[PDB]
């Protein structure tokens, strides 16, 4: 069993600024003699690191080399500029009659460097849907490198499937782009839903991003519409009431039409919102029932769409 | 010779944690790397991430950030996983392996990990002798059969005559039914040996220490020779 | 995270015939690739790695080739034994990834299966449910029928269907088919039948017992 080099990783990513593990290790600790890293191979290599003589201030070892027993000789170096990037080797050395020569050298750890993409944007339709339509977003997210990404589209806490991805270009590049198509269909409990686009990339470790679009600003809920009658228990005294039912967005014109004329009465009426996020307008008001049949009409203009009305007869 | 002997079946709890263990022989323990991997039943491969022992220097697979933590204890050439937060997601084989060569490559692998994450209790099963009636003369060879019923979890064992009988031996995949397991199990042999030679299925199921050997008889006739209408 | 697509993702085969898995990484990831070879119940077993060198005592039939995006593993002559599922590994990158896999199967002759049905033991019947077994052993090609009878009519309910992976040694596959209902139900029927249908035969297998017999 004669001592080997081992380097697990042939290449090796990291992204500006942040720090670059090497790993090396030993499977004999026999013969005696230090071990090294150089970056380049052949006479012209550069010395990365050192056990005993030179200063090395960005490196940094992972276990403790002082100890007889360590055969792990992986090191950090922090602070990674493009100029850091190259094939590391790592190599053990073995006493001489003067000097030391060289042993064995692992296989070398290339590092490249990568780049994070950017934080997704998701762009929603320009104009409001009623529900039972399918409309689509897009996400994009550039300036990424490696090409290789991961885009996952939820609808709240449900991943969506119908959606089409392009990663761009397939040549080489300093940087790539993501650019996705999803079809989401409004249902009419989608006030307070959310869209989101998730990207996953190897820079970033763990930790995905994402983008979100509410559909609040993509849904038209239109307007449920009745009028009632209701006989003050005590009294000669109607209870004229109109019921507009879960609409979206809260932007409302209710007009009062009296055998088709405008009224311009005074009316008791309240808004409330409802679970689903949508809302509600009530409207109500008495008459003093005179002597002399009238036809009443509850119209509603409803985000700037065509008037909705109900009849009642008196 | 290069042995690495992972720990028994798991089941646990949803939420709940678990450390699978892997024993490691036949070589110096602290000089190679050793590697998780994972296999979700009938599904891909998985690298988890990798120990080096001696060091204790770890790299995971960011997949498995916060799930899966990797340790060794060099003394007792062992290397251990342990798994955190246990969703349906982790119910899967993990398996260890042994780097070799200079990039540690997955070369000397353990025998796998069931770890079944689940809420249902441990369920030892029933077992049943199968054997026929009629066509017990007729041929030349005769089929018996052993039914392992209601267990949990996985897996079970299945051996014939404490495994000197394998043969003609076919144990059926279990099915899942309500948070139970079944399988049958069929040996062949022929029919001048049995029921002149003794013929049993031992079962055991792990999880709950539980062996059964069934020794498979012929079937009572009393009651039929006596109403021959 | 490099993704390796591996084709095919299924694939049949006689003995002796010569077979090539492909593998396609996303990036070039130079020669550091391995294959590897499961068979069921087993581990993964490293066959090739550095994509074309032969790991400790693997078969001459065994290669591996290819570099930068492209790779191929080939059998020269197939075995029976060589039955399994196969995946490439790019060891390149962390975090290292596997291809999909190959399943391989074995083409072979027709086989027709072994059928045998299997009566409710009095251990079961005690309990209070009961359980008939019929076992369809040793057939070739897979596919296969099971009808049960019960009195001559049919039955879907209650019935469940295990399949073994095909044999190592002669290439055959084996069904067990198990119809399970309570003991009264048992008690109230007397005739039942498992029906094989085979590409063997025109006609049909028939297995059946009366809950009064020895
Ligand atoms: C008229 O009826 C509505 C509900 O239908 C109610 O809000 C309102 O209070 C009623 N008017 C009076 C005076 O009670
Ligand atoms: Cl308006
Ligand atoms: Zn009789």
């Amino acid at each position: 069993e004669e001592l080997q080099m081992i380097q697990p990783e042939k290449l090796l990513l990291v992204t500006v600024g942040k720090t670059a593990t090497l790993h090396c290790t030993v499977t004999s600790l026999l013969p005696v003699g230090p071990v090294l890293w150089f970056r380049g191979v052949g006479p012209g290599r550069e010395l990365i690191y050192n056990q005993k003589e030179g200063h090395f201030p960005r490196v940094t070892t992972v276990s403790d080399l002082t100890k007889r027993n360590n055969m792990d000789f992986s090191i950090r170096i922090s602070s990674i500029t493009p100029a850091d990037v190259g094939t590391y080797y790592c190599v053990k050395f073995r006493k001489g009659s003067p000097e030391n020569v060289e042993f064995k050298s692992g296989p070398g750890t290339e590092m490249a460097l990568g780049a994070k993409p950017s934080a997704p944007v998701v762009l929603g339709p320009a104009a409001r849907t009623t529900p039972e339509h399918t409309v689509s977003f897009t996400c994009e997210s550039h300036g990424f490198s490696p090409r290789d990404i991961t885009l996952k589209w939820f609808k709240n806490g449900n991943e969506l499937s119908d959606f089409q991805t392009n990663v761009d270009p397939t040549g080489q590049s300093v940087a790539y782009s993501i650019r996705s198509t999803a079809r989401v269909v409004l249902d009419p409990w989608d006030v307070r839903s959310q869209v989101i686009c998730e990207v996953a990339h190897v820079t970033l470790q763990g930790d995905p991003l994402r983008g979100t679009a509410n559909l609040s600003e993509a849904i038209r809920v239109p307007p449920t519409l009745e009028v009632t009658q209701q006989p003050m228990r005590v009294g000669n005294q109607v209870n004229v009431t109109c019921q507009v039912r879960k609409f979206y967005p809260q932007s409302l014109q209710l007009t009062w039409s009296e055998n088709g004329n405008v009224c311009q009465r005074e009316t008791a009426s309240t808004l409330t919102e409802n679970k689903d996020g949508t809302y509600n307008w009530t409207s109500w008001f008495l008459v003093n029932i005179s002597d002399q049949d009238v036809v009443l009409t509850c119209q509603v203009k409803h985000d700037g769409q065509l008037a909705v009305s109900k009849r009642l007869a008196l | 010779e290069v042995k690495l002997q992972q720990s028994g079946p798991e089941l646990v709890k949803p939420g709940a944690s678990v450390k699978i263990s892997c024993k490691a022989s036949g070589y110096s323990f602290t000089s190679y790397y050793i590697h998780w991997v994972k296999q979700r039943p009938g599904q891909g491969l998985e690298w988890i991430g990798w120990v080096f022992p001696g060091s204790g220097n770890t790299k995971y697979n960011e997949k498995f950030k916060g799930k899966a933590t990797l340790t060794a204890d060099t003394s007792s050439s062992t290397a251990y996983m342990q798994l955190s937060s246990l969703t349906s997601e982790d119910s899967a084989v993990y398996f260890c392996a042994r780097g070799n060569y200079d990039r540690a490559w997955f070369a000397y692998w353990g025998q796998g990990t069931l770890v079944t994450v689940s809420a249902a209790k441990t369920t030892p099963p029933s077992v049943y002798p199968l054997a026929p009636g009629s066509a017990a003369q007729t041929n030349s060879m005769v089929t018996l059969g052993c039914l392992v019923k209601g267990y949990f979890p996985e897996p079970v064992t299945v051996t014939w005559n404490s495994g000197s009988l394998s043969s003609g031996v076919h144990t059926f995949p279990a099915v899942l039914q309500s948070d139970l397991y079944t399988l049958s199990s069929s040996v062949t042999v022929p029919s001048s040996t049995w029921p002149s030679e003794t013929v049993t299925c031992n079962v055991a199921h792990p999880a709950s220490s539980t062996k059964v050997d069934k020794k498979i008889v012929p079937r009572d006739c009393g009651k039929h020779h006596h109403h021959h209408h | 995270d490099i993704v390796i697509t591996q084709s095919p993702k299924f694939m049949s085969t006689s003995v002796g015939d010569r077979v090539s898995i492909t593998c396609k990484a996303s990036q070039d990831v130079s020669t550091a690739v391995a294959w590897f070879q499961q068979k069921p119940g087993q581990s993964p077993k490293l066959l090739i790695y550095s994509a074309s060198y032969r790991y400790t005592g693997v078969p001459d039939r065994f290669t591996g080739s290819g570099s930068g995006t492209d790779f191929t593993f080939t059998i020269s002559s197939v075995q029976a034994e060589d039955l399994a599922v196969y995946y490439c590994q790019q060891h390149y990158s962390t975090p290292w990834t596997f291809g999909g896999g190959t399943k391989l199967e074995i083409k072979r002759a027709d086989a027709a299966p072994t059928v045998s049905i299997f009566p409710p033991s009095s251990e079961q019947l005690t309990s209070g449910g009961a359980s008939v077994v019929c076992f369809l052993n040793n057939f070739y090609p897979k596919d296969i029928n099971v009808k049960w009878k019960i009195d001559g009519s049919e039955r879907q309910n209650g019935v469940l269907n295990s399949w073994t992976d095909q044999d190592s040694k002669d290439s055959t596959y084996s069904m067990s088919s198990t119809l399970t209902l309570t003991k009264d139900e048992y008690e109230r029927h007397n005739s039942y039948t498992c029906e094989a249908t085979h590409k063997t035969s025109t006609s049909p297998i028939v297995k059946s017992f009366n809950r009064n017999e020895c």
